[PDB]
């Protein structure tokens, strides 16, 4: 679940 | 939002240059194969960011985002690798502290197949003199076209990248006819990417599913999905 | 040879439908994967024949025939049954005779998802409305493509091919600008194409190793090239 | 050898 949370993230 | 702004968006989204913080020496298999995969997860990180900065690609709903980049994260690496490596002829700049010869992929098995494509695509982006701007929006083009409400927002998304590339091709200032010759043979080099990229990952799994190399967290994933 | 001339000669180089009897009992795993691969067998042989039509291509080194069309077989058959299927949603037709339904493709193990994409391809370049000649254009720019002063000549065929597709999109009387559009939408499908086309073989590869039906002549060949 | 001799000798 890497990817969702820097796509969520800043 | 016009062709040149968009492009300038693109500009702005461009990840920063990245090195795995390697001393300058010789590659052994061991060596190189550990380095190209830390430098692959490294990218990775900057590959999200990248992506989140291309005007409305945030507004995807999260299923389409990570469908996106699940799929083209390899395409978009290695098109980063053959812009890196237009003007170093015969080499693969994968990072300032990783580049590599065509003699020095001999080490690992198979992987030679691969910088010999890795080698003839961007020696053919050469020929053709790739500018920056047309690499910005082929790269936005490799991730918006990778889908093998949410749905009208992308075909509107990829329908904007197209008209910009479309843009800069018309700036450079040659005949109609040669801007139609560029831009469908711009856009054939893509299935060349993609193969590689096939080839790349093949490579990549057989590698990991032998643990002989660090599969990295983010790695491992976009590996796995 | 000017661009109208290359496409009326791709026009009468077109194969002639090759007709496959659909079995009659109710489809199985082995008889659908039995009826597509003689399919595909009779169909290799009409390939042949086209390409040897195709302008230049009996020039480029026996080497570079042999490998162009061993790269981009798959790609090439399925570029056809999309056309086939063009004025049919949720319909592939493989052969005038044997007409398979998507739900038909639960008898063979992972071949649904194939059937997803081909059609969903399929139903792109219905939205797109694609026409005949540029439909034999693309296809023949897949064979000159697929390179996946011989190779100085390949580059050369396949800007002929291009320049004819220019021509053809340009007697449809649009903008300068959408023609350029239109050229691009074309083209960025050639990756859909192709990722079917890699999904295609690798599952026939993988259908071979459980034998699940035989593969041997000209598509092992094929298969393995 | 098969694909040789369609390209070749058809
Ligand atoms: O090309 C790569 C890359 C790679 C790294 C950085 C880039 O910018 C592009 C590709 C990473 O891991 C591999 C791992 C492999 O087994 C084979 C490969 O060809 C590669
Ligand atoms: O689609 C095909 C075709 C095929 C047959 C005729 C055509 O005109 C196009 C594709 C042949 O073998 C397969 C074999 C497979 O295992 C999976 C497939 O999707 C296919």
């Amino acid at each position: 679940h890497k990817l969702v949370q820097l796509l969520t993230t800043t | 939002l016009s062709p040149e702004q968009l492009v300038l968006t693109l500009l702005e989204a461009e990840p920063p240059h990245v090195l795995i913080s390697r001393p300058s020496a010789p590659f052994t298999e061991a060596s190189m194969m550990m380095s190209l995969t830390k430098l692959a997860d490294k990218e990775l990180v900057h590959m999200i960011s990248w992506a989140k900065k291309i005007p409305g690609f945030v507004e995807l709903s999260l299923f389409d985002q990570v469908r996106l980049l699940e799929s083209c994260w390899m395409e978009v690496l290695m098109m980063g690798l053959m812009w890196r490596s237009i003007d170093h002829p015969g080499k693969l700049i994968f990072a300032p502290d990783l580049v590599l010869d065509r003699d020095e992929g001999k080490c690992v098995e198979g992987i030679l197949e691969i910088f010999d494509m890795l080698l003839a695509t961007t020696s053919r982006f050469r020929e053709l003199k790739l500018q920056h701007k047309e690499y910005l929006c082929v790269k936005a083009m490799i991730l918006l076209n990778s889908s093998m409400d949410s749905s009208r927002k992308l075909a509107h998304l990829l329908n904007a990248v197209t008209d910009a590339l479309v843009w800069v091709i018309a700036k450079s200032g040659i005949s109609s006819q040669q801007q139609s010759m560029r831009l469908a043979n711009l856009l054939m080099l893509l299935s060349h990417v993609r193969h590689a990229s096939n080839k790349g990952m093949e490579h990549l799994l057989n590698m990991k599913c032998k643990n002989v190399v660090p599969v990295y967290d983010l790695l491992l994933e976009m590996l796995n999905a």
